[PDB]
């Protein structure tokens, strides 16, 4: 999506300080927490009763991590993010149907996670790199159908 | 709706914002006009670059907007009724900018509190950041 | 939001609707599960086929608790907070799919009024639902 | 966007019949009268003030039929609509910065008008393609800028 060389060093600058299991779980529990309707899709993940049950379940830390691992392969291959996530996309899509608007929404809460953990490199600059990221990453899984 | 918790939450770190209004506000400002680079139309008038006379002063502004919010929260509509009425009849505002900018500040919180900006401080925020821009929206419908 | 000439723009619309709930509530239904596939998967219990029973019997619930929301429309998060709990807490649905119901209810109504569903219609019929919207989410806030 | 034939044909059969003029002047009035913001696009055009003042408007429903002769280019050569929106979509996001959410807006409303001229021929499977057809020139204006 034509990254400047100056995008693509704000990203992977970043990333490589990245604890993909911490912010990974805390992406994954701030969007059950933030947006509660997005549980339905993790019946089989246990307790989710309460902020802090969320907080505390392994599985919920654990899925946040591998999803954390996909942005990384985004992160990775920065010109070839459509291609990378076309079977996530069929999986989100035709098998999951998630709502799109639910991936802009990860995309948000992963982009306060980064500022919450990188206070001084998270510029306003920095972070327009990584939302064009995150928008990236959302968009090429909402062509799973559309 | 907002629970005694969400407001206590709330007040431990809005009193913190209120001692840098014009860094806080001014931050959140640039970080969706850099980010969000259309919301800088709304602002044909303003000089843009980093830390403007106007920018700042603005920013001043729109904390201390907020900071009322905070005190009357049970009363949002009639406290920002003026406020209302100047985003949607004067401005014209589209109401996915009141996100932009919601979005913007959680960053500039998050940014400011690290570690403490909790995903319970988190919820607490999104739902008062959205009653507000809920309110400054409504004289569309 | 709504006023008077919106109230009674509705009403007028809406007493042909109490005519035929089931019909006007399956069309509504079957739009939304045809145009937007992904939504069926709220309903595996149910036979999605054309006219079934179970769409037909709950379309004319959706239509009557719309009417409901008519006739309270000055205190619907009172009215419809049961079923507010429901949408949210049981069925977890998600915010964006009360607008997409909501606009295929629009094209019922459109389909079924031709010329008499006017701009000034639709702008009543379109604070009405996403009012009614807001109310069966405000859970998640 | 793989349409199918009988996609195809719910769409060029229902167009052929459309009153261009009468549809577009609906559908840009509808815009500004249901969601009012929409108007500081559009402060050339004069008396805005009210809803009568809109429909009356020449400029909105003469410009209402050049949006609407627009989508006609996209019923007219389904399969290259991301190409014949590409300058339309370099206008909308570069020059006048309309936020993308308003393109799916007007592709809503004229679900709606068309479904308001055509009662009998609009069925829920006409509607998909339409909603496939107005989503699909709402997601070709947005690349202007993702
Ligand atoms: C746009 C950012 C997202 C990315 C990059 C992403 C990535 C992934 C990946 C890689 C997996 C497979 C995990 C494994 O290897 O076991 C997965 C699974 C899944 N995702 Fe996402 N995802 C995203 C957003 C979402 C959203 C917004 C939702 C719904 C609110 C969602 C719901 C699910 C579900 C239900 C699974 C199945 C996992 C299981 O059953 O254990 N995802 N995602
Ligand atoms: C967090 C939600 C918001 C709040 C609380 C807020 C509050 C305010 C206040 C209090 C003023 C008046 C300042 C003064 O009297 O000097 C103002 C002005 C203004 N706002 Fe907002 N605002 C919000 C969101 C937005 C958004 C999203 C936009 C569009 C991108 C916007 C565009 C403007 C403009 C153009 C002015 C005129 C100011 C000038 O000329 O100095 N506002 N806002
Ligand atoms: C116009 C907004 C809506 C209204 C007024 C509404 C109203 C209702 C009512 C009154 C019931 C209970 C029926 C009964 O007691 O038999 C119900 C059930 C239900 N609704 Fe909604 N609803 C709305 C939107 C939605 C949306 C957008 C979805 C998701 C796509 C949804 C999914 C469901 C489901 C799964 C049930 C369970 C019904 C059953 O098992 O028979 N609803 N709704
Ligand atoms: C996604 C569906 C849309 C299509 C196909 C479309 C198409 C067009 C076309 C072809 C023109 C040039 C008219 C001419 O030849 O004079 C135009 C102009 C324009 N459009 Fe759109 N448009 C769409 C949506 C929107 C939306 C949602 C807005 C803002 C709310 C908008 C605002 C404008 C403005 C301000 C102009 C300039 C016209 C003037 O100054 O006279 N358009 N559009």
């Amino acid at each position: 999506v034509h990254w400047t060389s100056e995008e693509k060093q704000y990203i992977t600058s970043l990333w490589a300080k990245v604890n993909v299991g911490e912010v990974g779980g805390e992406a994954l529990a701030r969007l059950l927490i933030v947006y509660p309707w997005t549980q339905r899709f993790f019946a089989s993940f246990g307790n989710l009763s309460s902020a802090n049950a969320i907080l505390h379940n392994a599985k919920v830390l654990a899925h946040g991590q591998k999803v954390l691992t996909s942005f990384g392969e985004a992160v990775k291959n920065l010109d070839n993010i459509k291609k990378t996530f076309a079977q996530l996309s069929e999986l989100h899509c035709e098998k999951l149907h998630v709502d799109p608007e639910n991936f802009k929404l990860l995309g948000n809460i992963l982009i306060i996670v980064l500022a919450t953990h990188f206070p001084k490199e998270f510029t306003p600059a920095s972070q327009a790199a990584w939302t064009k990221l995150v928008n990236a990453v959302a968009h090429a899984l909402a062509l799973g159908y559309h | 709706m907002l629970t005694e918790d969400d407001k206590q939450l709330i007040q431990h770190v809005w009193e913190k914002v209120l001692e840098h209004q014009e860094d806080f506000g001014a931050e959140a400002l640039e970080r969706m006009f850099i980010v969000y680079p259309s919301t800088k139309t709304y602002f044909p008038h303003f000089d843009l670059h980093h830390d403007s006379e106007q920018i700042r002063h603005h920013g001043k502004k729109v904390v201390g907007a907020l900071g009322d919010a905070v005190k009357h929260i049970d009363n949002l509509s009639a406290t920002l009724s003026e406020l209302s009425n100047l985003h949607a009849y004067n401005l014209r505002v589209d109401p996915v900018n009141f996100k932009l900018l919601s979005h913007c500040f959680q960053v500039v919180l998050g940014a400011h509190l690290g570690r403490e900006y909790t995903p319970q401080v988190q919820v607490a925020y999104d739902k008062f950041l959205a009653a507000v821009s809920a309110v400054l929206a409504e004289k569309y419908r």
